[PDB]
């Protein structure tokens, strides 16, 4: 408390006083001491004591202290920059997955895609989704397609993301035999394309509507990818 | 901004109290000094070399920092 | 080859350059009297621009006068200035650039007699004030900056004239001062901004009871309308990094007493915040509890929340509240009767505090409370929960209360008939071993079904009534409500296999061939012949798949499909055989491939 007194210290000695009355099992003092140093840094430096004081309290308060989990979540995100929002986004979902419900983790999910930045949105994304099928199945699912559909900037996903995106929508909606909201998709991520660079999405297409389309729907494919060449 | 220039004004002063002026400077022209009143406009005493101190604390910003068809759009792609 | 678009062109015009005027030659021009004529003509020049220009549109005294500047006349300069304000004296570039003019050539009391007047004049631009009191600084007159500071006091600027007034005083490290214009800050502009900050001076001062004394002294003086949010934020953390934290509990509560909840989420926060290092552990708890309870007591006048609340609670220990929390949640009756998932959500969220009260609680007499609470809120003539009778029955099966449990199944079922409550039904008659009510249970169940013919079918052989089994599954086979299930057809011919009847088998197989003619199901009666002398199975084997060959032939001339599949399955158990001759299998493999 001296070294925290005149703020000489760093992460290091206030994660070394934490662990230490840790194994003294005194865990509250090691809890007001996070406190202290929390608020003693900015980060990213405040970013590590974070992580062993988030874990600190899952092992110990699972179950029996939810809510002030959620508390000690929260400031940490409104602390956190965008730069590391994905992490601790992740372990307040499982944590509110295991012990907590289904819907508030998806909207966990909700708030961090909407809080993360574009370029690692996809490996949030692909990590809402498959949560979603565990959860809440198909028309959850769904919505959060077209949640990653209609999201104007700042919200911005990346073409080449939001490509695949629609790849894998329609991949799963001709799974489920809605085909037409497949081409619908397809349609959609056509104007996001520029088909010179990702001849995958138009292969995919093409070789689709071989199986589900038809030669009006073909014609229609050599009219939308048309006026995309065109457009670019 | 008169917020933003308003603290580049206080970076102004106190940046030139502490360029040209100093505590002993200023307690012993002071200290030749009772009246630091009813005495307004009557010049001060203070050095000489004060003058020139804001003279050139102003000159050391100074340092600082078809055709008309051009203009116009290049205000319009700046908007539109 | 290259054609005519616009744009280039265009920027081949650009190329022509127009006409943007050269330079004037720069001919050496001598210093006098060369001199003197050039500054006649360029004064002339500037007069008569101005007698044109000069009152209708600004910017050319500006020229005129730093022109004047630059040939070093002054007199010439202060006359351009003067008539620029003659014509708008309101114009603050105006004065702050004859003003400048002034200092930069070291004229300062002619730069104080502009700013006295630019400050006369126009009291209210805060810019002249600071002009003319860092030019004051400038020069080291502190005596006439502070002179200026007193007189722009006077016209009561902003909280940054005052602040800027305050930041003056400190400069010259007096504070004394800087204090006696705290004291006129706060009267003059009495607010929290006002008070908060003289706190703050102070405890950067060195002064701790006086910063106490001035939040003090903004809650007696400031009085009302010192009632909110920031004031107590800061009081708050005053008194924290003060170190009287007993000081800073009652400052939050004071204040959430006073302050408006609807002001309370961010002081309420700050305050979890506070407790948060200070605090112990279920002290802190019972506090964000005791808040998420009132939120939850707020947004009800939300389903998942209620579980949410259930959680903590449940976890917190505290066992009457948990019961409080599930009964405040029970009381949030469906107000949209028609939502199966929210009906779903009620039933779970009764089933959680049901298992609440039998696990954690102990309390068999409550748990039977809570589950006829359950049974009772629930309009079984529409809405059909099989697991709530299940559960119920489980709980009144563990606690041994037999008789119990079988009037509760039977009350869900005279109620809501249902499969799965009738199969599970079923299952805990056969786990007591009553055989007589389980078959009386299944046939009100089938007069109410393949599976429930099947399962007394199945029943009679696990009994060893085989006899009465296969009655059983001939009148199945007799009525015309069961028409086309080969799922019982398939249980028939397993019990057939099962008894060793090969021959009853045969006659079903005949029976099934005479019904329906699917090939898979004379592959499985083929095949049936073949697993287990084995020459004579092989044989019977190979007059089942002529025979399906010939028929499905003679009846399906389009299906090739279904008789390709059959050779197909011929000719691999043909290679498949037991032969005691490989040339007999290279045969008979050939017999089955040229057909």
């Amino acid at each position: 408390d001296r070294i925290l007194e005149l703020r000489i210290a760093t992460p290091q000695v206030i994660l070394n006083y934490a662990l230490f009355l840790t194994e003294q099992k005194a865990f509250e003092d090691a809890f007001k001491v996070y406190e202290r140093g929390i608020a003693l840094f900015k980060y990213p430096h405040v970013k590590d004591i974070w992580t062993a004081y988030l874990a600190a309290f899952v092992e110990r308060y699972g179950g029996k202290k939810l809510e002030r989990a959620r508390d000690l979540y929260e400031q940490a995100i409104k602390d956190a920059p965008p730069t590391e929002c994905k992490p601790l986004y992740l372990e307040y979902a499982k944590l509110e997955e295991t012990y907590g419900l289904a819907r508030h983790a998806m909207d966990i999910y909700a708030r961090a895609l909407a809080a993360v930045p574009k370029a690692e949105r996809k490996s949030v994304l692909d990590l809402y989704v498959s949560r979603a099928s565990d959860f809440f199945g198909i028309a959850k699912v769904r919505e959060i397609y077209e949640s990653a559909i209609e999201a104007e900037p700042p919200h911005e996903l990346s073409d080449d993301d939001v490509r695949e995106v629609c790849m894998r929508y329609s991949a799963l909606e001709t799974k489920l035999g809605e085909i037409d909201r497949a081409r619908a998709i397809y349609v959609h991520g056509s104007a996001v394309s520029h088909p010179d660079r990702a001849a995958d999405f138009w292969a995919a297409w093409r070789a689709f509507e071989v199986r589900h389309g038809n030669e009006d729907t073909f014609k229609e494919m050599m009219r939308i990818l048309r006026s995309v060449k065109v457009s670019f | 901004a008169p917020e933003n220039l308003y603290q580049a004004h206080l970076k102004r002063a106190e940046a030139g109290v502490a360029a040209a002026y100093s505590v002993e400077d200023y307690e012993r022209a002071k200290a030749a000094d009772p009246e630091f009143s009813l005495k307004y406009g009557q010049q001060p005493k203070l050095p000489a070399a004060n003058v020139e101190k804001m003279v050139a604390e102003l000159q050391e910003r100074d340092r600082k920092k078809n055709d008309r068809n051009a203009h116009f759009n290049k205000k319009i792609q700046r908007a539109f | 080859d290259k054609q005519i678009t616009a744009e280039q062109l265009l920027r081949e015009a650009k190329e022509i350059q127009l006409e943007d005027d050269y330079k004037a030659p720069k001919q050496i021009i001598t210093d006098p009297e060369e001199l003197a004529e050039y500054r006649l003509s360029k004064r002339k020049q500037f007069e008569d621009l101005v007698r044109r220009v000069g009152r209708f549109n600004g910017g050319v005294w500006v020229k005129y006068a730093t022109w004047e500047e630059q040939q070093k006349d002054f007199r010439r300069a202060r006359s351009v200035w003067e008539r620029c304000l003659a014509i708008e004296y309101r114009n603050v570039s105006m004065w702050l650039k004859y003003a400048e003019m002034e200092m930069r050539h070291r004229f300062v009391n002619h730069a104080r007699n502009v700013w006295d007047r630019a400050v006369s004049l126009l009291p209210r631009i805060d810019q002249l004030w600071y002009k003319y009191i860092h030019m004051e600084e400038m020069l080291g007159n502190v005596a006439g900056a502070r002179q200026v500071f007193e007189r722009w006091m006077r016209f009561e600027p902003d909280h940054t004239g005052w602040m800027a007034y305050i930041k003056f005083e400190l400069r010259y490290n007096e504070v004394d001062r800087a204090r006696a214009i705290f004291e006129r800050y706060i009267q003059i502009l009495p607010t929290v901004k006002a008070w908060v900050r003289y706190a703050k001076f102070e405890m950067q001062n060195g002064e701790v009871g006086l910063a106490r004394r001035c939040y003090e002294r903004a809650v007696d003086e400031l009085g009302e309308d010192a009632q909110t949010e920031e004031f107590f934020i800061k009081f708050a953390e005053f008194e924290e990094k003060a170190r009287e934290v007993e000081r800073a509990r009652a400052i939050y509560r004071y204040a959430l007493d006073h302050i408006p909840k609807a002001s309370a989420p961010s002081l309420y926060q700050r305050f979890v915040a506070f407790e948060k290092q200070h605090g112990d552990r279920e002290g802190i708890e019972q506090v964000v509890v005791s808040k998420r309870r009132f939120q939850y007591e707020e947004d009800i006048a939300n389903y998942d929340t209620w579980f949410d609340y259930i959680k903590l609670e449940e976890g917190t220990g505290d066992i009457e509240r948990t019961r409080e929390v599930y009964e405040r949640a029970v009381a949030q009756l469906p107000p949209s009767s028609a939502e199966k998932r929210f009906w779903r959500r009620y039933i779970y969220l009764w089933v959680k505090y049901a298992l609440f009260e039998e696990l954690d609680c102990a309390d068999p007499d409550r748990t039977r409370d809570v589950y006829r609470a359950v049974l009772d809120l629930i309009p079984h003539r529409q809405f059909t929960f099989a697991k709530i009778w299940i559960m119920a029955a489980k709980f009144e099966i563990r606690q041994r209360n037999v008789e119990g449990c079988r009037k509760l199944l039977g009350r869900a079922l005279g109620l809501c008939p249902k499969e799965k409550l009738f199969k599970a039904y079923i299952e805990l008659e056969l786990t007591m071993g009553n055989v007589d009510r389980v078959r009386k249970l299944y046939e009100k169940y089938l007069e109410w079904n393949v599976g429930a013919w099947v399962r007394f079918a199945d029943l009679e052989r696990q009994l060893g009534e085989t006899g009465r089994a296969r009655a059983l599954y001939e009148l199945a086979i007799g009525q015309p409500l069961l028409d086309m299930p080969e799922a019982l057809w398939k249980s028939y011919i397993d019990f057939e296999i099962a008894a060793g009847e090969r021959e009853r088998v045969r006659v079903l197989y005949t029976r099934l061939l005479d019904r329906t003619k699917h090939v898979k199901v004379w592959l499985s009666f083929a095949r049936f012949e073949a697993t287990p002398s084995a020459p004579a199975r092989a044989a019977r084997a190979r007059s089942v798949y002529d025979r399906a060959f010939t028929t499905l032939r003679d009846v399906s001339p389009d299906s090739k499909e279904e008789a390709v599949l059959l050779l197909e399955a011929w000719r691999d158990f043909e290679r498949e055989q037991a032969w005691s001759s490989e040339a007999d299998r290279a045969a008979r493999v050939s017999e089955v491939e040229k057909k």
